[PDB]
Formats: C-alpha cells, sequence, structure tokens
C-alpha cells in the first residue's frame, strides 16, 4: 500500500526494505528515491542511518532494520503495520 | 563538460587508516588512499562517471576500506555506486559521499588526478564551495 507505514503490512514492508539493501537500481536516483520514501515512511529520526549506518547491538539486516522501526512506532504510539493474511486457518 | 571527456588516473594518494571518511565532512575532505591509486593510475575512463563507479569498485576490494562499511553501504560500493553517508552530513536530494576536485575542474584541476580528487560529504561539498 502506499499512503502510510500502516498501509503495508510487515512482509510489504520488508520486501521495501530488501529492495533498498539490495542496491540494484538502473541508477543510484532510483534508490535514492526508494531511501527518500523509507524515511517519509517509517518518520524515524535516524532516518537513512537505520539502513546504513545501524546501531550494533541488533542485527544488520532488512529484517533488523524492520525489527527496529517495528519497535520504535510502537513505543511512540504511533499506527504499526496493517494485519496481514498469516493468522489465516486453512481447512483439513 | 570537462568532466565528459574521457582520460587516464595519475598521481599519488595518501596514507589512509582506519577513519577514512571521518576526514569527509572537514577541510578539503579524505584522499584518495596511496594504494587505490596504485591500481588505478595510467587505466583509461570513458568520462569521469567511470572513473568514479571504477574508484568504488576499486575501494570495495580493499578489505581495510571495506570494513569501515556497514552491509548495505558494502553492497553499493561492491556494485560501484558511492555509499550513503550519514544523515546528519546529507543535503535534501544529495544523499551519499561525492567526489570533489580540491582544485576545481573549472580552475584547471586535473579531472582524473587523484592528488587532487577528495572523497567529501554532501554538506561539505556545497560548504567549500561557498567559502566555508
Ligand atoms: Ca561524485
Ligand atoms: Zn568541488
Amino acid at each position: 500500500l502506499k499512503h502510510s507505514i500502516s498501509d503495508y503490512t510487515e512482509a510489504e514492508f520488508l520486501e521495501f526494505v530488501k529492495k533498498i539493501c539490495r542496491a540494484e537500481g538502473a541508477t543510484e536516483e532510483d534508490d535514492n528515491k526508494l531511501v527518500r520514501e523509507f524515511e517519509r515512511l517509517t518518520e524515524h529520526p535516524d532516518g537513512s542511518d537505520l539502513i546504513y549506518y545501524p546501531r550494533d547491538d541488533r542485527e544488520d539486516s532488512p529484517e533488523g532494520i524492520v525489527k527496529e522501526i517495528k519497535e520504535w512506532r510502537a513505543a511512540n504510539g504511533k499506527s504499526g503495520f496493517k494485519q496481514g493474511l498469516e493468522h489465516h486457518h486453512h481447512h483439513h | 563538460s570537462k568532466r565528459n571527456k574521457p582520460g587516464k588516473a595519475t598521481g599519488k594518494g595518501k596514507p589512509v587508516g582506519d577513519k577514512w571518511l571521518d576526514d569527509a565532512g572537514k577541510d578539503s575532505g579524505a584522499p584518495i588512499p596511496d594504494r587505490i591509486a596504485d591500481k588505478l593510475r595510467d587505466k583509461e575512463f570513458k568520462n569521469f562517471d567511470d572513473f568514479r563507479k571504477k574508484f568504488w569498485e576499486e575501494v570495495s576490494k580493499d578489505p581495510d576500506l571495506s570494513k569501515q562499511f556497514k552491509g548495505s553501504n558494502k553492497t553499493n560500493i561492491q556494485k560501484g555506486k558511492a555509499p550513503f553517508a550519514r544523515k546528519k552530513d546529507q543535503v535534501g536530494g544529495r544523499e551519499r559521499f561525492e567526489l570533489h576536485h580540491d582544485k576545481p575542474i573549472s580552475q584547471d584541476g586535473g579531472v582524473y588526478d587523484m592528488n587532487n580528487i577528495r572523497v567529501t560529504t554532501p554538506k561539505r561539498h556545497i560548504d567549500i564551495h561557498r567559502g566555508k
């Protein structure tokens, strides 16, 4: 989804962070545009430093970035991710 | 325009230690490391953007420079993209470290002269050119 980070499920926001971390944009500006959007969506004060200059005591990975954002938003009373389909039960 | 012509890298870099881009936000910025310049010297580049891409690739191959970047920045330099500067050192629309010519190209500073090239933060490249 597109307006808010709360329009993305956690899986969809992780796919977005994965994409930035792969650094495969055809030009730098293509990936810079993803980074600016990441800063807009997270609203996190550290901005791109979460991606490129991570704190040593969590994991330097797209999953680590997504966890630190999740926890900061929860801690700060901001809306979190959209609920996904992970909890749905299939019959057998 | 002069950055769009081909040329050959010449000149000597400088000794660099374990805090290479700590210099990039001060004075004229950080030097090309001397062992990097050794690897690029007398190679032909099609334009300055070619040199820039090959420069960051060379940095990626130097374990003592590579270790100064975290994982996403290491991925960028292996792909020949410039690394991102720290958020405090960026300018709107200018997030990555920039190559600056100490004697400017407009002042006949050498485009591929590796004694003349510096790695700067976006804030510092701007502040060099407005006399700060
Ligand atoms: Ca540059
Ligand atoms: Zn300059």
